[PDB]
């Protein structure tokens, strides 16, 4: 009981890793992604500058 | 379509590696018992007529 | 919604094997003990025993029949009771929508479960070691239902000039319905599995006559007495009767686990 | 216009592959389960199996023969179920101008 | 699903290790004794028959 | 006959090591490369990002 | 049954009450607040021998 | 008496290398894992300064 009792307790609370290494990998492109677009953001004002001249 | 929010390839290994993963256990419970039929999913058939040839 | 449903359904599946894991481990054990009584059932019926030989035996049945009861009443699955017969016809969700649920059904193993035995037809006319089949009266008739109420008549014609004993390994011979046996007495006993054979069984015919059998009592692994040679034959067959509705219900889980296995297959693709 | 009709066939016909996966995938399933069944039935076959023994067979067939009837009823493309026969004779428009579609039939 | 909280092949290796190691003190004793029934958990009735023959 | 019944419930319950530990090699094979293009299949997204932000 | 036995079978019969025996071989029976509230009224033949207290 | 009692203090005292080497396995690839994490985690907040500084 205990080995099937364990083995149950480890489908509801333990880490697959090949899921959760993926959704990292994942994360941490999304998040370069955006700051890189963020940075594009900040420099859209700078347009403006150019129209007063 | 180089996509971010979805990588189906790593679903695709991952599906095989969990079958990969429960192939080797299978396997290995049968090593460490000894016995092809250590429960009714292994060959039900067997289970009664191996217990009852016991 | 069908992909986190889908993932939600396997987990949901995940439970069921799990589940249904634990319950047939414990039928695994059920299974050992029922044997070990059984060949201490044997051991018994050795005339060679006396009668403190028979109650040293019976002291080690009656523990595995407590062990047997303790396995049942208390497997659980972190609380919920799987053997105790509390459990029963629960669904398993395992699809990403409502009503795909697969029913599992989890049999009381109690040593007393009305399966777990059959009934116990006993003879009124005891045979002495000088008895013989007498020619004309050689013929005994077994009119039961099965299981299915297929009904079914067995006839048995025994060889002329053979002691009760040979009378009842004859019987086991010619059939697998019924189980007999010899008592002490000689009066023949005759077993009826409830999963073989159900409703009462009728013993018609001269041979019949002459063994005089009389009604059948319910007979349960709980209810087992290897304490007289007639108690340690009848014991035999109750175990036997056991160990198969003990298999009959894994083998169904057995098919349970690789149908949940499947879905899940099915399910990931 | 040719152009934002192209872009749009594009798409319709991926979702087409997209159906074709879901169902050909499921029927991957059904042809494990059938496998199966052939091989217990070979094993009932054998002599030396005895009645009880063709009885547990059978219960491990009865319930792989549900197992097809559930993955026939169950597999779906979004609600929109596939191969149980509700679903059969729908036109994919592959083509930027109208009357430019492949026909798809999923059986039962 | 390559988890690391859990080992269920190594638990069920044990299972049968330990069944192993038992089986193996059980039938080292019987040889060294020369006895088949060292203990009462043996042939119980055994137990019972042989002292009284003996 | 108990001998003939045995080796009988061998046939149908035994393990035969050979096949089953090849099949156990092939298992662990087959476990390391999925675990290896499960690997190179996590790299995919970063394309994107050198695609551009 | 024995006493123990009772308890066992009372604990596999219910969830609402966990039945116990201390060493006098008198039962306990226990009841959660957060599962039971105010009192547990026990009666039948059983319970007649037993002879509950407060 | 001795012998048994020896058998029963084994049970309470001495080491079960089955289960010890595998509890210490399990140990080391956790803390293997976990430093990996903690690598990641070191270099997440130079985000800021490598993006937006």
């Amino acid at each position: 009981i205990n080995e099937n009792v364990n083995a149950s307790k480890s489908r509801i609370k333990d880490t697959d890793f090949a899921k959760e290494t993926t959704a990292l990998t994942k994360s941490q492109i999304l998040s370069q992604a955006s700051s890189s677009v963020l940075a594009q953001a900040k420099q859209a004002p700078n347009a403006a500058l150019s129209l007063l001249g | 379509a180089v996509n971010v929010n979805t990588n189906v390839a790593a679903m695709t290994a991952q599906r095989y590696l969990t079958g990969a993963t429960n192939a080797q256990q299978t396997s290995m419970e049968r090593l460490s018992s000894g016995f092809k039929i250590n429960s009714a999913k292994d060959d039900a058939a067997g289970l009664q007529i191996s217990n009852r040839l016991n | 919604v069908q992909s986190r449903g889908l993932d939600v359904a396997v987990r949901n599946a995940n439970d069921g094997i799990s589940i249904a894991q634990t319950a047939e481990g414990a039928m695994n054990e059920t299974t050992n003990i029922l044997q070990r009584m059984r060949d201490l059932s044997l051991q018994s019926a050795n005339g060679s025993n006396s009668k403190s030989e028979r109650v040293a035996i019976q002291e080690e049945i009656t523990a595995l029949n407590d062990e047997l009861n303790r396995i049942a009443e208390t497997t659980s699955f972190g609380g919920n009771k799987l053997l105790n017969g509390t459990f029963s016809t629960k669904s398993f969700q395992i699809g990403a929508d409502n009503g795909e649920a697969v029913m599992l059904t989890l049999k009381d193993m109690r040593s007393d479960n009305r399966m777990m035995g059959g009934t116990s037809y006993v003879a009124a006319e005891g045979k002495d070691k000088d008895w013989k089949v007498q020619a004309g009266a050689n013929d005994i008739t077994f009119t039961l239902k099965d299981i299915d109420g297929n009904d079914q008549t067995i006839t048995v014609n025994a060889k002329e000039g053979d002691d009760i004993e040979e009378v009842a390994t004859y019987i086991n011979g010619q059939t697998d319905m019924v189980k007999a046996s010899v008592n002490e007495k000689g009066q023949l006993q005759i077993f009826a599995g409830n999963n073989k054979v159900t409703g009462d069984v009728a013993f018609s015919g001269g041979l019949a006559g002459a063994l005089n059998m009389q009604a059948g009592t319910a007979e349960t692994v709980d209810t087992i007495d290897v304490t007289s040679v007639g108690g340690a034959q009848q014991s035999v067959a109750v175990i036997d009767s056991a160990l198969k509705y003990v298999d009959s219900h894994r083998a169904e889980l057995g098919a349970f686990q690789n149908r949940f296995n499947h879905a899940i297959s099915n399910l990931d693709n």
